[PDB]
């Protein structure tokens, strides 16, 4: 059926005062039968960080893609790649596969080394940028992550405050999601520190 | 004048020579004996084969192209094999696509256009074999002589190899009575193999030695070799 | 979305919402659908979003590259040849409708491009699941030589259709100028006629009412 | 139709020398004058225009090239082979840079790509190396300020000044003497002048003289207003006129 | 092939020009509605069969071709003068107009001259016929060299019918028809043939003519030969 | 969409409605089906859009480089290209074209390449959806040998019928004629040709 | 629907697979080993479409005996995994796809660790203290998560896979015919010819 | 590509000579890292010494190279040696072991020698690197598409003089900072120059990575040249 | 018989000797040719010179139409030239197809330019021995000549000339620009723009010519065209009522 719908899986990016989060469930499922508890969502090259969700081979290969194309980028470039300039090179890179896509909804979050301004993008399985300053969404529960990050958002919040914000947006997404769930992980970026939290959450 | 000029078949003499296609040229006159004449009904190839060896065979000069055409050789024999198979084919598609059997005519034009290819082309060669073709067409019967260089002539009779012009002469002066030689294949025959021994310092031409080759109005292409030509020598 | 081209006396404008959708759910709330083909020729998308950037991204590279290689101010007829023949070679597979306009030294321009590879050319142009909208109010209000002015509240008016009436446009609309003269103006958020409200309440949660498993730092460096 | 020259043209000599490379490089000493200079503010590219003809129009004939809106390039060597490695290092930045990651190469990269077309002229069968020596100077967010020379055989180094073509020895022991990391790009403009009155045989002002800067963002140059985040080139050719009014007081 | 010599000359062009002097010699004369095209055939021996080594070529069914130098070299040529004139009138519909065709014929001889691969052709080819707006002849040298001519000789006999040519051009500056045209093609011929008359010759005329082959080529044979023949015979004792 | 092309005493006149539609929408009302492909020779559109665009461009580019190197093409050139366009393309082209062109030695000719990529030589064509209403109209008022005006007559009498009963055509009445003059275009509006 | 099972204990890694090859409405098979060795210390079983099965798997065991003598060294489990992934991932958007599904059990000399890895013909990779391909998993994954312990013995673990058998066999449509069990560790590959009756 | 009467390869020995005109590099392995030295071809006051790098290039977090030749040819091997990396990073999930790398480069070059009518890459390289299989590893390549491993080696100018002083100072028990004083006073005893100034040097080391278990790679800022010239006591 | 004299390779020298030769070669047909600029139009003169009294006069020219507006006369032998033109006109038909506007005079001229380059650097590939003269009135430019050689070389001229005794020629010009300090001809009427070129040829290289011995195109706005012998008669008879 739907390869966006076979795996399962959500990711949603936030922005918050001088601070990003990204956050992912860990299901790995094959429709109804859930395969792995452990299957995480979330990447990163140097400080910025890459969301997947979608067919888990493609999340897999993307992620391969990147690493490949950023440690390329760092050698010539002789400094990491920044938040703007990635987006740019998920962009290019899935629509180069127009008429073959990647079957994922990947995500973007980080902080621009230089300027230290917070940055989130989202795109569509061909690359279409969604340039948005407050959250973005992606996966299976995106219609109830929509609803959650609305209803609960307001922007310049302090990264313990953002955390609990973005988490109870995943945590009650995934909920009425059901190929959602099954654990959570939650990064809290700060220019200086990247912490990552795993939640707590229902195991059905 | 022939210092530089002779290393390929891409570069002219400052006489306009083209030299790779003059030494394929002496590869003719190398190559042994065969006449070809005709009349109005019939069309004559005899060729003096040659053995390497007493203990060898004599090595054919005559190819069949068509039920109603077929060729003799003088020069690089793995040549003729090259160009009777073009042949061959230019015979056969003819036959297939079109129902037609293929104008003598056309088929030396189609030979002169192959053989021009490789008088230009550089890291090929040209050919190096000389060619009398005949046939029975809707036009009756006809000659031609290929050189590598070509060009095609018809002719009511001509010879091709090492001491070929003793033949040429010999027909030269015949003309007017074998161009009429109608309705007797055997008497053409017999014109044909007196023409080739004005040819023969060598020796007598044995049953193994002599290749006849005839095509007419209602006989098509065969070949003569051993017992067969007995009755000629 | 609802795009729209209007020219004027001395040049051309050019104006679009600012809505965004997934089918029924709106992604971007303020998006900029008015995209640079060169200085001043502009250009806006509706269709598959990813495919009317790209092709404007690709013509507007090799717009550049000819410009720098003949020495000369790119045409608009340039980018809408180009644009064409992509189109057509993908045989509509590329959903890109576009309405390009610009000012270059052979004057203003406003052309219609469909994902087949067909042209327009015209005075006033509307596309997008608004342009019904916006097109009965560009033929309500258009007449022959119009001032700056009032090229830009039509086209303003006709994007406030768009928004008002169909579901596919919202939010806010952004304008482009071109004027034979000048440099091209480009005016985000021209209207924001749509603010969301003030919530009734704050929900922000008290810290420590999220539950935690278990914690680390992530390197970064090396 | 079809090449027979398959093989390489330049090739190694018994003493090592790659014969073509050198003999380029000879192409390039007999060239007119071109060089840079790097401020700490900008960096200054100049040449002479050794126009052909009275006859023709020297305005029509550009050294001095925008590469990016932050990279310029200036030759000493053949003016035909730079007009073409121009085309292709003005296409490079898009196809292997811009189209990919949305903005234009930092100048060391895209330095790196013409040396590499360069260095292709070298190797491949049935070609001879491109006979010319570039300046190329520009500026990046991460790198700031830089100038780079590029050679025949595809070798490029970075400089803080330096000179090519007939008087380039001259012109660099002059550029030794003058140069300091303090200098503003007024000053180097200034040098730049200086350094280049001793290469030029006839009239020295705005019009046999070609000069252009990388130096602060041209907003008036961009051609648009309204997005605040682009400022315009970096790059600036010094008109006929501007330069004039430096030759005064010289 | 693609080697200039120091003073900007072609050694090698030189040399096929030489393969083309070295030729028999052909001619062709520009009437007032048409052309006509002659050749000298060198009866090498009495065993070459008469009026069946045809050097002539039509192209399409209103240009004529005739060639000296290198044969072969000339046939290569024709064929290309024909896939060129069959890709011409597939597009286009009409017939190809004779400067079309003659430019045709040029780049490709004139591409022969670029390429270290390749040589120049050994020929010089005289041709033309009738199209939309009249009759034009044109020669080619191996250069890719051609321009209109009122009348055109190569080959061996070149000097003495450039100047039997040169006559007729000033006897006759009012338009020469298309059957005068023809009889003074093969005086020409034989009045070139002084140079080699140690062996015999057999004469060839082609002709396109609007009042006298309806602008198609034809093969001038029969009565009208003969009578060609014999003003040609009479006029040279 | 209704188009055709008349000859007449003086040479040819092109005439086509103004109408592009998407369904019941129209979404262009003033367009232009008069298509230049070279100075005197012109051709009307029907069918895809896209295609007839492409082709005609294609069309330009090689009567234009057929100029540079062997001077004007005849009208029956134009048409001949078209058909090697349309013939050789039929299974990814939708297009039917009417080609008219002026020319002194063979006066004013019209050439028809419907659908299948067929060629048809006559004194005077119609087509497009618009064009069905007409056939009996068209048949029994045509005469050789018109004058411009009569011509002008035909055409506007003859489109504005079309346009009456085919709601894929409409708008204004345009026109171009062609002669030894010269290029002259024509437009009529709705208030004019309606009360007719 | 074709059992392959996988369970990772403490120092082992044991892979059970069925041992029926059905063609229609016959049994043609009652002894099929669904196993390729492809290094001293790593197995792999597979399970799919019927040509495309063999064919991966020996295609796989080449390239990995290829590696192994190139660099005289044997890749790590991990590595191998990646490696049939990739090939996997490819083949899925090429003319024709591999329809296999895969287990990868290897003992890890360098970390001295058992480790098994799930990879579907998708090229969908998971590291798992047990797998199941096709049907037999919405049996035997909700059993083991229930009766598995980290810590377990490799008698424990043939326990543990024996229950997994009798399920299979009590529910399960269709006849597979018992299973062929393998067991990976350091002392490399075996197998328990005693399991149809132990 | 073709042999000569003695059984040699012409164009890869006039490559090979065309080396040993650039300047030396010296690689020296010790026990707890690697060190790369090389002296830059004789330069000038206004060449930029903050942004250049000739000699010494990184490809990957674990593997460096020193070039003596061409500069351009060797970046055209360096960035298919780049690729090659992280073609098996994606491939197997892993770091490339040296060995592995340094093969497929001197398969390239081998190519060149062996068919195709174009020249060889006037590179010779040393490659610095550690893998967990083998440690710290130094190997060298040539012209020819040969490759040998060591524990300190030389090569452009002078690798006859350079390699007998370092055949008589090298112990297997070196640490890295008896390394990065070797390598000094041997490129110091064997420059065409007055002094071993800092302008005239590139120097690199790969490391236990200060304080972790992890790998470092430091490529030596202009100033650290400076000082880690004074404590060596040549200033 | 060094191979630096036989294909584009450079000498010890950084010299191209077949490059050098190619320039030879466009004199080899003796005639000569100049451009000016009027106030909006640009001419161009050359030499016609038919010695065979067997050639038809009318084909034997050395000026092309490449476009509606572009014109381009040749210095060289007439085979390169054709190759020149036929490309020239392939390139104008392209650029227009493709960019949707016609082809400029300069950007023509870059791009053969451009050709040229590529033949100086393949070993395959000779040089054509021909110098390109390109003339037009530039929609965005003016009137407009633009010159290309054997070396891939082109500028813009204010006025040029090509040929044997091009240094007559172009000295009688520069004397002129020195007089009028204008860099192009006033005059309204391409007539008399056509007058002036002849005129000048005729001082530069002291001979006269009759209406077979000319050959002239004129580029206006929007046409380039040539004139026929009874046009240049026209002007013949104009410049004798006075000169
Ligand atoms: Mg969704
Ligand atoms: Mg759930
Ligand atoms: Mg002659
Ligand atoms: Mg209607
Ligand atoms: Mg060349
Ligand atoms: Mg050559």
């Amino acid at each position: 059926s739907d390869p966006s719908s076979i795996n399962g899986g959500i990711v949603v990016a936030m922005t918050g005062k001088d601070c990003v989060a990204i956050a992912c469930d860990l299901r790995l499922g094959s429709q109804s039968l859930g395969v792995s508890n452990k299957f995480e969502k979330i990447f990163h090259y140097g400080h910025v960080f890459l969301g997947i969700t979608g067919l888990a081979t493609d999340v897999t290969t993307l992620n391969e893609m990147f690493r490949y194309k950023t440690n390329l980028y760092k050698l010539k470039e002789e400094r990491a790649i920044e938040p703007e300039t990635f987006t740019q090179l998920v962009s290019s890179s899935l629509y180069e596969r127009r008429f073959g896509p990647y079957f994922v909804g990947p995500v973007v979050a980080g902080i621009n080394s230089k300027s230290g301004k917070p940055f989130i993008a989202g795109f569509d399985l061909i690359g279409c940028i969604d340039e948005a300053k407050d959250f973005i969404v992606s996966g299976t529960a995106s219609d109830q992550l929509f609803g959650m990050c609305e209803s609960l958002y307001e922007p310049n919040l302090e990264p313990e405050d953002l955390f609990e914000t973005i988490s109870q947006a995943l945590l009650n997404a995934a909920d009425r999601d059901a190929l959602s769930g099954w654990g959570a992980v939650v990064y809290i970026i700060k220019k200086d520190e990247v912490v990552k939290r795993y939640l707590k959450m229902r195991q059905d | 004048f022939r210092n530089n000029y002779d290393g390929d078949t891409v570069t002219f003499s400052p006489t306009g020579r083209l030299f790779q296609v003059e030494y394929a040229l002496e590869a003719i006159k190398q190559g042994s004996v065969t006449v070809g004449l005709r009349s109005n009904t019939h069309a004559v190839l005899v060729a003096l084969k040659r053995n390497a060896d007493e203990l060898s065979s004599y090595q054919k000069k005559i190819i069949k192209c068509d039920e109603h055409m077929g060729l003799s050789l003088a020069g690089l024999a793995p040549d003729a094999r090259v160009l009777s198979n073009y042949l061959r084919q230019q015979c056969n598609y003819s036959s297939l696509v079109f129902n037609r059997k293929l104008a003598v005519e056309r088929a030396g034009h189609l030979l002169c256009d192959k053989a021009q290819k490789n008088t230009q082309s550089y890291g090929g060669r040209p050919y190096g074999v000389g060619l009398l073709i005949i046939g029975y067409d809707k036009s009756g019967a006809h000659l031609l002589e290929f050189q590598p260089s070509g060009n095609v002539t018809e002719l009511y009779g001509t010879a091709i190899g090492a001491r070929s012009q003793g033949a040429k002469t010999y027909l030269e002066r015949t003309l007017d009575t074998f161009i009429k030689i109608d309705g007797n294949p055997d008497e053409l025959i017999k014109a044909g193999v007196e023409a080739i021994s004005q040819s023969l310092r060598d020796e007598s031409l044995t049953v193994d030695n002599l290749s006849i080759a005839i095509v007419g109005k209602d006989t098509p292409f065969t070949i003569y070799d051993g017992e067969a030509v007995a009755k000629y020598i | 979305t609802t795009i729209v081209g209007v020219k004027f006396n001395n040049g051309v404008v050019i104006a679009a919402d600012t809505r965004s959708t997934q089918g029924p759910i709106v992604a971007d709330k303020n998006c900029a659908k008015l995209h640079r083909i060169s200085p001043k020729i502009w250009c806006a998308g509706a269709g598959t979003a990813a495919d009317t950037e790209a092709v404007t991204q690709l013509i507007g590279s090799n717009i550049e590259l000819h410009s720098l290689y003949t020495s000369r101010e790119p045409r608009v007829v340039s980018a809408l040849q180009m644009l064409k023949q992509h189109l057509f070679k993908y045989q509509g597979h590329i959903g890109a409708y576009l309405i390009v306009a610009g000012v270059d030294p052979t004057g203003s321009h406003l052309f219609s491009i469909h994902a087949h590879g067909s042209t327009d050319v015209g005075y006033y142009l509307s596309l997008g699941s608004g342009s019904l909208a916006a097109m009965a109010v560009l033929e309500s209000h258009w007449k022959q030589d119009l001032t700056k002015e009032e090229a830009i509240k039509l086209a303003s008016d006709a994007i406030q259709a768009g928004i008002w009436n169909d579901l596919g446009s919202g939010s806010n609309v952004d304008v482009c100028v071109m004027e034979i003269g000048k440099d091209a103006e480009y005016l985000r958020n021209y209207l924001t006629p749509n603010v969301r409200e003030e919530k009734q309440k704050s929900y922000k949660f008290p810290r420590g009412t999220t539950a935690v498993l278990k914690e680390s730092i992530v390197n970064i460096c090396d | 139709m079809t090449d027979r020259y398959s093989f390489s043209l330049t090739t190694f000599s018994p003493s090592g020398k790659l014969g073509q490379i050198d003999y380029a490089l000879t192409a390039v000493k007999q060239g007119v004058t071109s060089l840079g200079i790097k401020a700490t503010n900008g960096v200054v590219i100049a040449t002479e225009k050794k126009s052909s003809s009275p006859l023709a129009m020297s305005e029509t004939l550009s050294k001095v090239s925008l590469l990016t809106p932050d990279i310029g390039a200036v030759y000493s060597g053949m003016g035909p082979d730079y007009r073409v490695l121009v085309d292709k290092s003005r296409k490079v930045a898009h196809t292997s840079y811009k189209r990919i990651y949305g903005e234009y190469p930092p100048t060391k990269l895209l330095v790196s790509e013409v040396a590499k077309i360069m260095q292709e002229a070298t190797q491949s069968g049935g070609v001879r190396p491109f006979g010319v020596s570039l300046l190329i100077a520009g500026h990046d967010e991460f790198n700031g300020f830089s100038l780079y020379q590029v050679d025949p055989s595809g070798s490029y180094f970075p400089w803080k000044a330096t000179a090519i073509g007939k008087g380039s020895v001259a012109a660099k022991t002059f550029l030794e003497k003058r140069w300091n990391d303090e200098l503003e790009l007024e000053d180097a403009i200034h040098i730049a002048l200086l350094t280049l009155k001793e290469s030029v045989e006839g009239e020295f002002n705005g019009d046999t003289i070609e000069l252009a800067i990388i130096g602060d963002e041209n907003p008036d140059l961009l051609g648009y207003t309204g997005i605040p985040t682009d400022k315009g080139p970096r790059f600036r050719k010094l008109t006929s006129q501007e330069i004039n009014d430096r030759l005064e007081a010289l | 092939n693609s080697v200039f010599s120091p003073d900007g000359r072609n050694f090698q062009v030189e040399y096929a020009v030489k393969a083309v002097e070295n030729g028999t010699t052909s001619i062709g004369i520009k009437c007032n509605d048409g052309v006509v095209f002659a050749v000298e055939k060198l009866i090498t021996s009495k065993l070459l069969v008469p009026q069946k080594n045809v050097k002539i070529q039509v192209v399409d069914r209103h240009i004529g071709c005739v060639y000296s130098g290198l044969i072969p070299d000339g046939r290569h040529l024709v064929n290309r003068g024909r896939e060129e004139a069959a890709s011409f009138k597939k597009l286009y519909k009409t017939p190809i107009p004779i400067p079309a065709f003659a430019d045709r014929l040029g780049q490709y001889v004139q591409a022969h001259t670029l390429y270290n691969s390749v040589r120049p052709f050994g020929v010089s080819t005289i041709f033309g016929g009738v199209d939309k707006n009249g009759a034009h002849l044109y020669m080619l040298e191996p250069s890719g060299s051609y321009w209109g001519y009122k009348g055109a000789a190569t080959g061996k006999g070149r000097q003495s019918a450039k100047a039997e040519l040169e006559k007729l051009v000033d006897h006759h500056p009012e338009g020469l028809s298309a059957r005068e045209a023809v009889k003074q093609a093969a005086k020409i011929i034989y009045l070139a043939h002084e140079d080699n008359k140690e062996k015999d010759f057999e004469l060839e005329i082609s002709w396109c003519s609007l009042s006298e082959t309806n602008g198609l080529h034809k093969f001038v044979k029969g009565d009208l030969l003969q009578e060609a023949i014999d003003f040609a015979q009479k006029e040279i004792n | 969409t209704s188009i055709m092309a008349v000859t007449f005493k003086d040479g040819v006149i092109l005439g086509a409605d103004s109408r592009t539609t998407t369904g019941a929408y129209i979404a262009n009302r003033v367009t232009d089906k008069l298509t230049r492909v070279h100075d005197k020779i012109w051709c009307c559109r029907s069918g895809s859009a896209a295609d007839t665009q492409a082709i005609a461009d294609i069309v330009q580019y090689h009567l234009e480089l057929y100029t540079s190197q062997y001077g004007t093409p005849s009208t029956e050139t134009a048409a001949s290209v078209f058909k090697e366009l349309c013939y050789e393309n039929k299974d990814n082209l939708t297009a039917g074209i009417i080609v008219a062109g002026y020319d002194d030695k063979n006066k004013g000719e019209v050439y028809t390449i419907p659908l299948g990529g067929s060629v048809h030589k006559l004194p005077y064509a119609i087509a497009g959806s618009g064009s069905t209403f007409i056939y009996g109209y068209c048949d029994k008022n045509f005469r050789e040998n018109m004058s411009k005006e009569e011509t002008v007559d035909f055409i506007k009498h003859s489109l504005s019928q079309a346009i009456k009963w085919d709601g894929s055509s409409g708008g204004v009445i345009r026109m171009v004629v062609l002669t030894a003059a010269g290029v002259e275009r024509l437009i009529f509006y709705p208030d004019e040709y309606e009360q007719l | 629907m074709d059992i392959i099972l996988g369970i990772r204990v403490q120092d082992s890694v044991i892979l059970a697979s069925s041992k029926a090859v059905t063609r229609g409405i016959s049994v043609l098979k009652d002894s099929d080993d669904k196993t390729r060795q492809l290094s001293p210390h790593t197995l792999m079983s597979f399970a799919g479409e019927a040509g495309d099965t063999v064919q991966f798997a020996e295609y796989i065991q080449a390239n990995i005996q290829l590696y192994s003598i190139r660099e005289d060294y044997e890749l790590s489990p991990q590595a191998v995994s990646s490696f049939v992934r990739q090939e996997l991932a490819k083949s899925i958007r090429s003319r024709r796809p591999y329809q296999v599904n895969v287990l990868i059990g290897g003992y890890d000399k360098k970390k001295n660790k058992p480790e098994l890895y799930q990879i579907d013909y998708l090229g969908t990779k998971v590291e798992l203290p047990y797998g199941a391909h096709g049907y037999s998993g919405f049996y035997t994954f909700s059993l083991l998560d229930h009766h598995y312990r980290p810590d377990m013995t490799t008698e424990e673990g043939l326990d543990l896979l024996k229950l997994c058998v009798q399920e299979l066999e009590k529910r399960m449509p269709m006849d597979f015919k018992g299973v062929i069990v393998k067991i990976v560790d350091k002392d490399g590959i075996r197998q328990v010819d005693d399991f149809q009756a132990q | 590509t073709i042999f000569s009467p003695e059984g040699r390869l012409y164009q890869v020995e006039y490559a090979l000579e065309s080396i040993s005109h650039a300047g030396t590099a010296i690689g020296i392995m010790a026990s707890d890292g690697i060190v790369l030295a090389a002296e830059r071809k004789v330069t000038s006051t206004l060449l930029e010494q903050d942004t250049s790098t000739e000699k010494l290039y990184k490809l990957n977090d674990k593997i460096a190279v020193a070039v003596a030749g061409l500069t351009a040819d060797a970046e055209i091997l360096i960035n298919t040696a780049r690729i090659h990396a992280q073609n098996y990073l994606k491939t197997y999930n892993e770091d490339i072991p040296v060995e592995i790398l340094v093969r497929r480069l001197s398969d390239i070059k081998q190519g060149y020698t062996q068919h195709g009518g174009l020249r060889p890459f006037g590179v010779s390289f040393i490659y610095a690197g550690y893998d967990d299989r083998y440690g710290y590893q130094l190997y060298t390549s040539n012209p020819s598409g040969n490759y040998t491993g060591w524990k300190a080696i030389s090569v452009g100018a002078n690798t006859s003089a350079a390699q007998t002083l370092l055949q008589m100072d090298y112990k297997d028990d070196m640490k890295v900072d008896d390394a990065i004083e070797l390598a000094l006073k041997t490129l110091s005893k064997t420059t065409d120059s007055s002094a071993l100034t800092y302008d005239r040097l590139e120097f690199a080391t790969i490391r236990k990575g200060a304080n972790d278990g992890e790998v470092y790679q430091k490529i030596f800022k202009p100033q650290e040249i400076k000082d880690i010239l004074v404590k060596t006591g040549i200033t | 018989a060094g191979y630096d004299r036989h294909i584009t390779i450079f000498s010890p020298e950084g010299r191209l000797y077949q490059v050098e030769y190619a320039f030879k070669a466009t004199n080899q047909t003796n005639i000569n040719s100049l451009a000016v600029r009027g106030k909006d139009c640009t001419v161009v003169i050359s030499q016609k010179k038919v010695p065979d009294k067997l050639l038809d006069p009318t084909t034997v020219s050395y000026i092309f139409c490449i476009s509606r507006t572009i014109g381009m006369v040749v210095n060289g032998p007439i085979p390169d030239a054709r190759n020149a033109a036929l490309r020239a006109k392939a390139e104008a038909a392209e650029f227009r197809y493709k960019y949707g506007y016609d082809m400029p005079c300069d950007v023509l001229a870059k791009r053969m330019a451009n050709l040229s380059q590529i033949y100086t650097q393949r070993a395959y590939m000779r040089p054509l021995g021909v110098i390109l003269t390109f003339v037009s009135v530039d929609e965005e430019l003016g009137p407009s000549i633009y010159k290309t050689d054997p070396a891939g070389y082109y500028v813009g001229y204010k006025a040029t000339a090509t040929g044997p005794k091009q240094q007559e020629i172009t000295t009688n010009l520069e004397n002129h620009f020195k007089k009028s300090k204008i860099d192009h001809i006033n005059e309204e009427s391409w007539e008399k723009v056509v007058e002036f070129a002849i005129t000048h040829m005729i001082d530069a290289l002291g001979t006269e010519f009759s209406k077979n011995d000319l050959e002239v195109g004129v580029a206006t706005k929007d046409k380039f065209f040539t004139l026929s012998a009874e046009n240049i008669e026209e002007r013949l008879v104009a410049i004798a009522e006075q000169d």
